[PDB]
RNA sequence: UUGGAGUAGGCCAGCUCAGACCGAACUCAUUUCCUGCCUUUUACCGGAUGUGACCGUGAGUUGGCCUGAAAUACUCCCUAAUCUUUGGAAACUCUCUGGAUAUCCCAGAUU
C-alpha cells in the first residue's frame, strides 16, 4: 500500500491528508504534500437568530513534506488513490473475391 | 536481524543542514536549522523563531528536543526526490 | 461499386498465420482484431489508418480456438487446445495469467460484457467451467456427459447456452447448475451459439449445414424455433464454423466450406450473399460491431479478407 | 456414446501437443556403428554394377 | 455484386450445346485442409477395418488370435540356441 | 503520367526485377548444399472427368503432394543441349 | 553493460574520465576531468 | 600473478587448434646468442602475428547455414560413434 | 514475516540478434592501384585500398529428446521496565480570554 493516497487521524483530532511515501515498524510516516485539517467547534450566533449555531468550522493548512511520529498516530485512513509490445510479422495487401462460379 | 534504520529517520537524516519546522505534542512550534539528529529522533536545532498556539513568539538560538516529546517534522520538498525513495532492484 | 466505409480498399487480405486461423474478433471499438490460430499465436492488427500488424501473443502449447474482448477492449481471452484459458495485457503484450482445471480440450469460452466479468469454457470433457478473470481456480463447474463445443451467456448474465455433440442446445441457469430447458431441431453438433445484440433472437449453425434462428425471449411457445437456413455446406472438414449477427440484426453471416462466407437476412431469410475468395473452410465470419457494413472471415487456407458490404 | 468417442479421438488426434505438426516427431538417434561399418565394407572399392 | 442472391439466382439464357477443367484429364484447385483430416480419411479408406464398428474388448481379442498365429518372440535373456530372442522379426504362419 | 502511376508502375516492374534478381543471384553462387527440410505438403482438390471409354462419375480426389527427398550428394543430372534459336517475332510493315 | 564484455577487454580498467584518444591510447590522463555526483554519508546524508 | 589463462579458475573452453603453445615465445623478446636462422625465424613469425592484427577483418556476418547440420537433417545422413582411426580409413578409402 | 505468480538438470534442433572484445585463435578469395620477379598467364612476390567467403563464438527465444522429481520441493519481490507496541490516564471543578452579552451554553488556555 506504498504510495497510496491516504488521510490520518492525529491525537489532538486534527486531520493530515496527502500523498504518503513511507512507514517504518514503529509507524512513523513520511507524507507528501500534506494538508492538515482542523476542526473547531464554533458558536456562530446570528444578529437575529438567539439560537447560537454550533457549527464545526473547517480551516486549511498546507504543510509539504512531512514526517510523524507513531506516538500520535490514532488511526490511518484511504483518502483516495495516486493521480514492450513488439509488432508482428503479417503484411497486408489489397485483393478480391475471385471470380465466383456463376450459379 | 540487525535494527535497520527506518525510511522516516534516514529522511531525518537526509534533513540536516536544512530549515525544518517541528511541531511538538508539548505545544511548541520552532522553525530553525537542523544541526544535529538522532536514530531516536533527538534534535538538536539554530534558528527556532517560537510559535506555539498560546502565541508565544520568541527568537533565541540552539535546542535539544528529545523525540518522544514531538510531534511532527516539516522538511524541505526537495528531500522528497531522496535516494532513499527509489526502489532499489535486487 | 462506389466506396462505402472508411477502409483503405474495398477489400483486402491479412495474412502472417502459418497455421489454420479458428478464431477471429473485433474490437468492442471496432478498430482492432485479434485472430488465433493452430499455429498457437494470436496475431493483433489494426484495421484503420494503415492495415498494421502490431502485435504477437506467444503464450500457448496447442492451438488457440477462441480469444475473446472484454469490456473495456485492454484484456483479451484465449481458450486452447493445451487445455487451457488465458487472460492477456494488451499493453504490455504479455500473458496476465492462465486458467487451469479443464481436463480435455476447450473448445468455446464467452465472456459476459454487462455486468459482473465472468469467462465461459465449455470443454470435450463435458464441463462448462464459469471463471472469475482474477483468480487462476474456476469459480465453478457444471458438468455433462457430452463434450461442448458452444457456449454463449445471456444478457441477464445468469444463462448459459450450450451447445455440443447431442444435437440439443441446452439452457442452464448459473446458481442452480442445471438446465432450465432443452431447444431441440438439430441433427449435427452445434458449432456456434450467438445472442443478437439485442438479445431477442439466438443463431446456431451446426455440422447439418443448416443455420437456425430461434426465439429466446422468456415467455415464448413451447417451440422457441424461428427460422431455418440453408445454402452454407459444410465440406470435408469438422471445423467449428462460427458465424456473427450484424449490430442491427438484420444479416447473418456464416462461413461455409467452400471458401465462400453465406449471409442471409434473420427476418426475411433470402441469400443475401454468397462470397467467395477462400481456398479452404471459413472458420469464422464476423460482422463490425460499430455501425459499420464491414465483414471479417478468417479461413484455414491461413487467411482472413476484410470487405465491405455495397 | 460411439459418436462421442469418435469425436475425443479425432478431436485429441488434431489437436494434441504430440501431434503439433500432423505426426509424432522424435530427436535424430545415432546408430549402431555396425551399419556403417557394413556399409562401407560392402560398397568397398565400388567395383560391382 | 456480382456476389449478391438476385446475381446467383439469375441463370444463363439461350439453348444449349447439343455437343472448363483446368487440366487435360479434369479439374485440380489448390485447396487448404488440416493434416489430421487428410490423414484420418487416408486410413478410413486405407486399412482393412475402415468402419466395421467394434469396440474395445473384441479388438484385443482379435490381436490375441493374430499374435498366437505368429511364431514365439523368444526369451531375451536367452542369448543363443532354442528359445533365443527373435522379437519383432517373428514371421506370421502361412 | 501522375505519381501515383508512376509509383505503381515503378512498384511493379521492381517486384518482377527483384524476382529476377533473386533467382540470377541463386543461379551465381548456389548454396552448397541443396536441400529443404521444411517441405511442407500441398493439397488439390481433383474432380476426374471421363476419360479411357467408360463415362461414369468417379469420385473426387484429394490429393497430397510433397516435394521429393533428394540426395544432397546428387550432381546435374542431365547435360546441357545446345538448340539452335527460334524464329523471332513476326515482323512489322515497313513504314517507310 | 560492462560484465557484457568478452576477451581481454573485460580485463581493462574502466576508466571513465579519460575520454580523450590520447588518452585512450597512452593509457594516461592528459587533461582536467570533472564530473558531478550525488554522494552518501555514514549517516545517510546526500552530498554533491 | 599467473599469466592467462592460470589468473582464472572458471572460463569457456577453446578449440584444441585455437591454443597456441608456443605464441609467447616470440611475441616476447627472443633469447640471447641465438643463430641467425633462429632470429629470423622469431622475426618472421612477429610478422606473421602483426599481419594478422592488421588484416583484422571483422564485417557483418548474416544467416549462416551449417554444413553438417544440414546434412544431419535429411535422411541419407546418419550418425554414430567409431574410433578415430576408423573414420580416418574411412575418409581414405572414400577419397580414394 | 507473508502473499501472488512461477517450476528442475542435461542434451538436440530451428529462429532472431550480436565482432566493438562476437574469436586472449587465425586462414582463403577478390575490386582498384603501386612494387617485385618475369618470353606469354595460370600460379606467384608484398604493400595499400575496399569487398566477399570459410573454420568457429555468445545471448535471447521456440519446439523436441533423455534422466528424473511429483501438488513434495524450490523460487522471486513484498508487507509488559524509559525514545513509540503493553498508555499519566480518567473525570470534574475553579480561574482567565472570546462570542452571546441578564444568564445558561460553547471554544481556547490554565490548575
Amino acid at each position: 500500500y506504498i504510495n497510496w493516497r491516504m488521510r490520518v487521524t492525529l491525537n489532538d483530532g486534527r486531520q493530515m491528508t496527502g500523498q504518503m511515501l513511507a512507514f517504518d515498524k514503529h509507524m512513523n510516516l513520511v507524507l507528501a504534500d500534506t494538508e492538515e485539517f482542523r476542526k473547531t467547534k464554533r458558536m456562530q450566533a446570528k444578529p437575529n437568530s438567539s439560537t447560537t449555531q454550533t457549527l464545526i468550522q473547517e480551516e486549511k493548512r498546507t504543510l509539504g513534506l512531512t514526517i510523524v511520529r507513531g506516538a500520535n498516530i490514532i488511526a490511518l485512513s484511504v483518502e483516495s488513490p495516486p493521480p514492450t509490445l513488439t509488432a508482428g510479422p503479417g503484411v497486408a495487401r489489397p485483393a478480391g473475391r475471385g471470380a465466383a462460379a456463376p450459379i | 536481524m540487525t535494527s535497520s534504520i527506518g525510511i522516516p529517520i534516514k529522511l531525518l537524516n537526509e534533513a540536516q543542514g536544512h530549515i525544518v519546522t517541528l511541531e511538538l505534542t508539548t505545544g511548541q512550534t520552532y522553525r530553525g536549522k537542523l544541526i544535529e539528529a538522532e536514530d531516536n529522533m533527538n534534535v538538536q536545532l539554530k534558528d527556532i523563531t517560537v510559535t506555539a498556539r498560546d502565541g508565544r513568539v520568541s527568537h533565541l538560538e540552539q535546542i535539544y528536543i528529545r523525540g518522544s516529546h514531538v510531534r511532527f517534522f516539516i522538511v524541505p520538498d526537495m528531500l522528497r526526490n531522496a535516494p532513499m525513495f527509489r526502489s532499489r532492484n535486487v | 461499386t462506389p466506396r462505402t466505409s472508411n477502409l483503405k480498399a474495398p477489400l483486402m487480405e491479412l495474412s502472417g498465420h502459418t497455421g489454420e486461423i479458428f478464431t477471429a474478433k473485433f474490437d468492442p471499438t471496432g478498430t482492432l482484431i485479434a485472430s488465433g490460430s493452430m499455429d498457437r499465436t494470436i496475431m493483433l492488427w489494426r484495421v484503420y489508418g494503415d492495415c498494421e500488424n502490431y502485435g504477437v501473443l506467444n503464450g500457448h502449447k496447442a492451438a488457440i480456438l477462441d480469444l475473446q474482448w472484454s469490456r473495456d477492449g485492454d484484456i483479451l481471452f484465449s481458450a486452447s487446445a493445451d487445455m487451457h484459458l488465458a487472460s492477456w495485457d494488451l499493453t504490455t503484450g504479455q500473458r496476465i495469467r492462465r486458467y487451469i482445471g479443464h481436463e480435455e480440450i476447450i473448445n468455446a469460452m464467452d465472456v459476459t460484457q454487462r455486468g459482473e466479468e465472468l469467462l465461459i469454457s465449455g470443454s470435450d470433457d463435458g464441463t462448462i467451467g464459469i471463471w472469475d478473470p482474477r483468480t487462476k481456480n474456476a469459480v465453478d463447474y457444471i458438468e455433462t456427459d457430452f463434450p461442448i463445443t458452444a457456449v454463449a451467456v445471456s444478457e441477464a448474465g445468469n444463462e448459459i447456452y450450450s451447445g455440443g455433440i447431442d444435437n440439443d442446445i441446452k439452457v442452464w441457469d448459473i446458481r442452480k447448475k442445471a438446465v432450465v430447458h432443452t431447444m431441440l431441431g438439430h441433427n449435427d453438433t452445434i458449432t456456434t451459439l450467438r445472442v443478437s445484440p439485442d438479445g431477442q433472437q439466438l443463431l446456431s449453425y451446426a455440422m447439418d449445414s443448416t443455420a437456425r434462428t430461434w426465439d429466446i425471449r422468456p415467455f415464448a411457445p413451447t417451440d422457441r424455433h424461428i427460422r431455418t437456413f440453408d445454402g452454407a455446406p459444410l465440406g470435408l472438414e469438422k471445423n467449428l464454423i462460427r458465424g456473427s449477427w450484424s449490430k442491427d440484426g438484420k444479416k447473418i453471416a456464416v462461413g461455409a466450406g467452400d471458401g465462400t462466407v453465406v449471409i442471409w437476412g434473420s427476418d426475411t431469410g433470402k441469400l443475401l450473399y454468397k462470397l467467395p475468395g477462400h481456398k479452404g473452410t471459413v472458420n469464422c465470419a464476423e460482422f463490425a460491431p460499430d455501425g459499420a457494413p464491414i465483414i471479417l472471415s478468417a479461413s484455414s487456407d491461413r487467411t482472413m479478407l476484410l470487405g465491405e458490404l455495397i | 456414446a460411439q459418436k462421442k468417442k469418435e469425436w475425443l479421438r479425432m478431436q485429441r488426434n488434431r489437436f494434441g501437443e504430440k501431434r503439433k505438426g500432423g505426426f509424432v516427431e522424435t530427436q535424430k538417434a545415432d546408430m549402431p556403428p555396425e551399419h556403417l561399418r557394413k556399409i562401407v565394407k560392402d560398397i568397398g572399392d565400388v567395383s560391382q554394377k | 455484386v456480382p456476389y449478391t442472391g438476385e446475381n446467383l439466382a439469375r441463370p444463363s439464357y439461350g439453348p444449349a450445346n447439343p455437343f472448363k477443367n483446368n487440366v487435360l484429364t479434369g479439374h485440380a484447385e489448390e485447396m487448404y485442409i488440416s493434416e489430421a483430416t487428410f490423414r484420418a480419411k487416408h486410413r478410413a479408406v486405407e486399412a482393412v477395418g475402415g468402419g466395421v464398428m467394434r469396440s474395445n474388448r473384441e479388438m484385443k481379442e482379435v490381436n490375441k488370435r493374430l499374435r498366437e498365429m505368429r511364431e514365439d518372440k523368444g526369451s531375451a535373456t536367452i542369448a543363443d540356441g532354442e528359445g533365443a530372442y527373435i522379437g519383432p522379426w517373428a514371421r506370421y504362419k502361412r | 503520367p501522375s505519381k501515383e502511376e508512376v509509383e505503381a508502375t515503378a512498384e511493379r516492374t521492381k517486384n518482377a526485377l527483384a524476382a529476377l534478381v533473386s533467382g540470377a543471384l541463386a543461379a551465381q553462387k548456389p548454396k552448397n548444399v541443396q536441400v529443404n527440410t521444411k517441405r511442407e505438403a500441398t493439397f488439390v482438390k481433383y474432380t476426374p472427368s471421363a476419360q479411357m471409354g467408360n463415362n461414369t462419375k468417379k469420385q473426387e480426389r484429394i490429393i497430397k503432394i510433397v516435394e521429393r527427398q533428394r540426395d544432397p550428394m546428387e550432381p546435374p543430372k542431365f547435360k546441357h543441349k545446345k538448340i539452335p534459336r527460334g524464329p523471332p517475332s513476326p515482323p512489322p510493315p515497313v513504314m517507310h | 553493460r560492462l560484465d557484457k564484455r568478452t576477451g581481454k577487454k573485460r580485463d581493462e580498467q574502466l576508466r571513465y574520465t579519460d575520454v580523450h584518444v590520447i588518452e585512450r591510447d597512452r593509457g594516461l590522463s592528459i587533461k582536467a576531468a570533472p564530473m558531478s555526483l550525488v554522494l552518501s554519508s555514514t549517516k545517510g546524508k546526500s552530498h554533491l | 600473478w599467473a599469466p592467462y589463462p592460470f589468473d582464472r579458475r572458471s572460463g569457456r573452453m577453446v578449440r584444441a587448434q585455437d591454443v597456441p603453445l608456443i605464441k609467447h615465445w616470440y611475441l616476447e623478446h627472443c633469447p640471447p646468442k641465438q643463430p641467425v636462422k633462429v632470429r629470423v625465424s622469431y622475426q618472421k613469425l612477429l610478422k606473421t602475428y602483426v599481419l594478422n592484427e592488421l588484416h583484422r577483418k571483422r564485417p557483418k556476418s548474416m544467416q549462416k547455414q551449417s554444413l553438417l547440420r544440414t546434412l544431419k537433417q535429411t535422411k541419407f545422413f546418419q550418425q554414430t560413434t567409431i574410433d578415430w582411426v576408423e573414420a580416418g580409413l574411412q575418409v581414405c578409402r572414400q577419397g580414394f
